[PDB]
Order: structure tokens, then sequence, then C-alpha cells
């Protein structure tokens, strides 16, 4: 099972209408059995529907979706979108973290995590949850720390220790410095393995930053990870692209991992 | 015991409770089914969406308008719309409320019978009644004789009514209304150099139409005025805060109602269909139609439209004829209001068809 | 002086509708 989290800069109608950018995005998505797409700025789900139209043009059930409403604390809103291959995994339940009141999710996250429970019969782990987060850069330390509370919420809600938490956490550089890691319970708790290391470059731009991350909890799930499989997917190199064409797709690389 | 009033239009459903002065639910007459399998976070798989949520989620749906040019053309979809209306919008059990429904001028009898069968057999209403939209609008103005211009999102009709009797041989139908004017405004704004590409940009055009357009009393003079000064320009601030500025598109847009050739349609304009409708009626009631021209529907809301109709009808009619256009400020909801009044009247209570009666007839 | 004459006259006299707030 191949899983990825991909921040596609301003993913939306204009990007999906560009046949060239759409073709590269389709090619990227088709690598994966589950992929989380972030930065979905798509007021009427038109770009999402167009991506699904391409993915499903041959077989109507190639990919199924889980998508959120627009999220953000002010007028600037983004959705989380999961695309998954239903012949590989099945969605058993979903919810949006809300911390106890209909608005309180926004007290700790700008974009309240989407949480999806999957049944996965081909991997060692048979059921596992994925928690998506695109953090607010200026609140990264506090939001990554709050994922620890999301993890606790999953355990209590679903009685399940096998959880992957992933996305553009902005977890490096000026937004999380080396000294700040000790403030983040998701990092200091031995419950979690960070599969994308601080040394990784997950930007398509000239910064060298491990912004995007995959964190796994639960021993079954941890035992399911293929060693060395977790890494950014440098699509500029993969597809022999110019840097300008690369940046037009996104300013981030997907981060991916394989489960057996 | 409280009656419901459901006015189903080509573009909007207006629904609510008899005796209230406005509909409580107004929403798009559209049903969408997902093109792909999946869910919204926190939700189960849904088979269809109706109304506002169908519009807001349209990108992953296939949309259908069950009412075309005022007439119901898809019954499964219309059933979804009524179900949504009752249970989701009004939040009532239709089996405990007499329900008044509206229908378009010239609606075929088989269509009204099907409407009736669904209400009784599917929704199990205790009683119901089907009223002609235009006649309700006349009633809402306190009149029982007159001629109505009803112009909505999909169709425009003229309907002369004599002592409560709509005269079907004299009804005129013009397949030009609000949706056409919205599309035309998008076109002419695009020609001026604006662009409306994304769904969100395109949706703004209907708001511009509703807030900035108006009907010129003298179109050619108004075109000259827009060309010689900036006095007719008005600004519209887009969501993002960028402010744009529009001149003659403001009145060229609804001018189409008087000159359908603006959108390539070889058809009389609304002044001439009004006059043609009056002339189909007995000469001896014409004075009463001319003096009671009632405008109804969202597409009659343009500032200036009453004065312009008064001018054009005056030019067509005998020189001594008294001509009066009645354009109530509530007229976007006139049909609904007329239904709310009628269903409330004590003198109306014997006109409901009961399920008992339906159970014995057909 | 039938029911329909009665109804039309009542339509003409009007009806006090309840306010629906915004
Ligand atoms: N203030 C306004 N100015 C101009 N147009 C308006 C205004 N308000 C609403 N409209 C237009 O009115 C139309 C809706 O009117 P209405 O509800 O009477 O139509 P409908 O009953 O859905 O359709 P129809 O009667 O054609 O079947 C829409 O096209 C809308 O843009
Ligand atoms: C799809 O997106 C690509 C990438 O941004 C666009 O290609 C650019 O087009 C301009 C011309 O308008 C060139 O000057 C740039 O050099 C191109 N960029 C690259 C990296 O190739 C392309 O125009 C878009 N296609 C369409 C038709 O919208
Ligand atoms: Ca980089
Ligand atoms: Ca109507
Ligand atoms: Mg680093």
């Amino acid at each position: 099972l191949k899983i990825a989290a991909f921040n596609i800069r301003t993913f939306g109608e204009t990007k999906m209408s560009n046949a060239t950018l759409a073709s590269y995005i389709v090619r990227i998505v088709r690598r994966y059995d589950i992929v989380l797409i972030q930065e979905v700025r798509d007021s009427h789900l038109v770009a999402v529907g167009k991506l699904l139209d391409y993915l499903n043009q041959d077989d109507p059930n190639t990919y199924h979706y889980v998508v959120s409403e627009p999220l953000g604390r002010n007028s600037y809103k983004e959705r989380y979108l999961f695309l998954f291959r239903p012949n590989k995994v099945s969605v058993l339940d979903t919810y949006q973290y809300d911390d106890g009141c209909e608005s309180c999710g926004n007290d700790s996250f700008s974009r309240e995590p989407a949480v999806v429970k999957f049944s996965s019969h081909s991997t060692k782990v048979k059921e596992f949850a994925i928690v998506a987060l695109h953090s607010a850069p200026s609140d990264a330390v506090a939001e990554i720390n709050s994922l620890y509370d999301v993890y606790l919420d999953v355990q209590q809600k679903w009685h399940l220790n096998d959880v992957m938490l992933m996305g553009d956490f902005n977890a490096d550089c000026s937004y999380v410095t080396s000294s700040q890691w000790s403030s983040i319970r998701l990092r200091t708790s031995s419950t979690f393995q960070w599969l994308i290391p601080d040394s990784a470059d997950t930007t398509a731009t000239s910064t060298n930053c491990a912004y995007d991350r995959i964190v796994v909890a639960g021993s079954l799930l941890q035992s399911s990870v293929v060693p060395g499989s977790a890494a950014p997917f440098d699509f500029q190199a993969a597809y022999g692209l110019s840097n300008e064409m690369a940046l037009a797709i996104s300013d981030h690389y997907p981060v991916e991992v394989t489960l057996t | 015991t409280t009656a419901l009033v459901c006015d189903n239009g080509s573009g909007l459903v207006k629904a609510g409770f008899a005796g209230d002065d406005a509909p409580r639910a107004v929403f798009p007459s559209i049903v969408g089914r997902p093109r792909h399998q999946g869910v919204m976070v926190g939700m189960g798989q849904k088979d269809s969406y109706v109304g506002d949520e169908a519009q807001s989620k349209r990108g992953i749906l296939t949309l259908k308008y069950p009412i075309e040019h005022g007439i119901i053309t898809n019954w499964d979809d219309m059933e979804k719309i009524w179900h949504h209306t009752f249970y989701n919008e009004l939040r009532v059990a239709p089996e405990e409320h007499p329900t008044l429904l509206t229908e378009a001028p010239l609606n075929p009898k088989a269509n009204r019978e099907k409407m009736t069968q669904i209400m009784f057999e599917t929704f199990n209403v205790p009683a119901m009644y089907v009223a002609i939209q235009a006649v309700l609008s006349l009633y809402a103005s306190g009149r029982t004789t007159g001629i109505v211009l009803d112009s909505g999102d999909g169709v425009t009709h003229n309907v002369p009514i004599y002592e409560g009797y709509a005269l079907p041989h004299a009804i005129m139908r013009l397949d030009l209304a609000g949706r056409d004017l919205t599309d035309y405004l998008m076109k002419i704004l695009t020609e001026r150099g604006y662009s409306f590409v994304t769904t969100a940009e395109r949706e703004i055009v209907r708001d511009i139409k509703e807030k900035l357009c108006y009907v010129a009393l003298d179109f050619e003079n108004e075109m000259a005025t827009a060309a010689s000064s900036s006095s007719l320009e008005k600004s519209y601030e887009l969501p993002d805060g960028q402010v744009i500025t529009i001149g003659n598109e403001r009145f060229r847009c609804p001018e189409t109602l008087f000159q359908p050739s603006f959108i390539g349609m070889e058809s009389a304009g609304i002044h001439e269909t009004t006059y043609n409708s009056i002339m189909k009626c007995d000469i001896d009631i014409r004075k009463d139609l001319y003096a009671n021209n009632v405008m109804s529907g969202g597409t009659t809301m343009y500032p200036g439209i009453a004065d312009r109709m008064q001018k054009e009808i005056t030019a067509l009619a005998p020189s001594t004829m008294k001509i009066k256009i009645i354009a109530p400020p509530e007229r976007k909801y006139s049909v609904w209001i007329g239904g709310s009044i009628l269903a409330s009247l004590s003198t109306f209570q014997q006109m409901w068809i009961t399920k008992q009666e339906y159970d014995e007839a057909g | 002086s039938d029911a329909r004459s009665d109804l039309l006259s009542a339509i003409r006299q009007g009806f006090q509708l309840r306010r629906v707030e915004e």
C-alpha cells in the first residue's frame, strides 16, 4: 500500500483547467492507494470533480473521495481531500476534529484535521486511521503539539492505536526551530515514529525544509512500514521537469511511504 | 390545520405557511447526484442533493432542473424537491397540512393530475389545491380582474384574468426570463473586457444584475447619455475588494425583455406580448385590463420597468385609454403571497380537494 | 349571492398576513 500527503499550491479550478498541470497531477496521484491533497481552494468542488473525472474516466471506481468543507479561521479557506483506491482500502468512518464545540476546533487549528478510518486487508495492519493537517505556519509548534491531543481523541473515539498523522506541518526552518522540538508532544512521546526526518527537503522551491511529515503510531502500523520507503517524491527529478514547470505544479513535494 | 404554500418555479422554490407575509424557504429548484463515490468528512454517502447544497457542491454532481419554462418535466426529481421542501426546509410532516401548490399558465391537465396523485399517494397530504401562478399574483394585489405579466427565471407569461377566470386563449408565453438576462449580462461584461471564468466569478454576475441593472425609459437616448458622460456609471465591489465600474450594461441587459433580438430571439418583446394578449380578449373588457396591468416575478424587479411598460403600452393602445401598471414592491414573491392569502380565506375552505374525495374520484 | 361571489369579494378586501422576520 502506497500512501502520500501532497500540498498542491492553490489547487483549484484554474490549475485543473490547465491540461498540462492536470496531467502531471493525475500522474502523481495515480502512484498512490491513498493520497491526501491539501490547499484545495475550490469553492464549488469543481476542481475536485475534474480530478476525479480524469482518475475515473476508464473505471468509475478507480478512486473514491473523502473531502472536507472549506476550513480556516478567517475568510481564507482550504479543504482537505483524500483520494483512495476502494479495491485496496475501504473507508470505515470519518470525522473532523472539533474539540468539543462546533467552533472549538478552530481554537487549536486553523484547518481542523480531517480523520479517516481505513480497513486495509493487504497490509499487516488491518485497520488504521490517518489524520490530515496543513498547519498555519505562524502557529506550527502549537498545532503540531495539538496533534497529540487529536491522537488521544482517535484512541478514545475508535479504540485504535494505529494512526498515521501527515501533511504540511510547516515543521522546520523558521516555523519550528531545533530548540522547539522539545515543546512538541508528538515528537517527544516515544509513541510516535517520524518517518520523514528533519534532514529531508520537502519543498519544490530553493528552500531546504522538512515542512511535510508522516508520523506513525501503533506497533502494527509501525511494523507495516517498509523500511526506507518514507521520503519526499521529487517530481521535478522524476519527470525531468524544469524548475519553473515544477513550481507551477506546487511549491511542495508529496511525502510518501509504503506499507506491507 | 395550518396550510402550506409551495410555489415551484423554474429557478426557485418559494415555500412556507399560509397566513405568513413571505415564504420562509426560498432555494434553487435543482437536484444534483454525485458523479463519483465518496463522502464529505463526517457524513455518510448521499444519493442526491437538493437546492442550495446542490449548487454549492455542483462540481462533483450532475445537476437537473426538474421544472422547465414553468412546467414540471422530471417527476422523480420533483418528488425529491418536494420531499426536501417538507422535511428539510419547512420541517413539517406533510400528512398534517393542507397544501396549496401552484402551476404555470397552460399547464397540461395530465401534469396537474400527476402533481395531485403524488401529493396524495406519496406525501399523503390531507387536502390540497393547485392554483395558477398568475392568478395568485393578481389576487395578491387585491384584484380579481386584470392582466398579469409574470417573469421569473425561465419563462415570462401574460395572462388576462376576468373576474378570477384566467382566459387561456389569450395567454402569451415568452421563453425569455432571468436566466437569459444573467447570461446576456455575462456576455456583454465580457465584451467590455471583464472576465468571469471560475464558478465563483460567474455566480457574481447574477448579483450584479440584481443590484445594478435597470430599464431605460428611452433606450437610444440612454445609450447616448452613457456615451456622453459618466453619470450612468455605477461601481460594484467584488468579494475580494476590487471595485469594478459599469455603464450601459446596466440597462442593455434588461432591454432584452423589450428587444429579444439582443439575444438572437425573433420574438415580440414584453410590451407587445402584453398588448397582443389584451387584443385577444373581448373589446368590452379591455379597458379593465389596460387599467390593471400587474407585474409579478423576480424578472420584473428592475427599476424603471413599470414606467417603460406604461410608455410602450400607451403608444400601442387607443389614444384615450387609461393605462396603469401595478408593480408591488413585494413582487418577487407575489405568486407565493397570493397563495398564502387565498389558502387563509374562510371563503376558500370549501375549495380544498380532500383525500376522501381523491379516494373516491380517481 | 353565491360562494364564488363571496370569495372574489374577500380576495378584494385582503388579509392581515403575519410578519415573517428576516
Ligand atoms: N432585484 C432583482 N432584479 C432583477 N432580477 C431579479 C431580482 N431579484 C430576482 N431576480 C431574478 O428573478 C429570477 C427568479 O424569479 P422567480 O422566483 O419569480 O422565478 P421562478 O418562479 O423560479 O421561474 P419561472 O417563473 O420563470 O418558472 C432569477 O433569474 C433572479 O435573478
Ligand atoms: C499551463 O501552465 C503552464 C505552466 O505555468 C503555462 O506555461 C507557461 O506559459 C507562459 C506563456 O503564457 C510561458 O511564457 C511560460 O514560460 C510557461 N511556463 C512553463 C514553465 O512552461 C501554460 O501557459 C499553461 N497552459 C495554458 C494554455 O493555460
Ligand atoms: Ca527544496
Ligand atoms: Ca414562477
Ligand atoms: Mg531541515
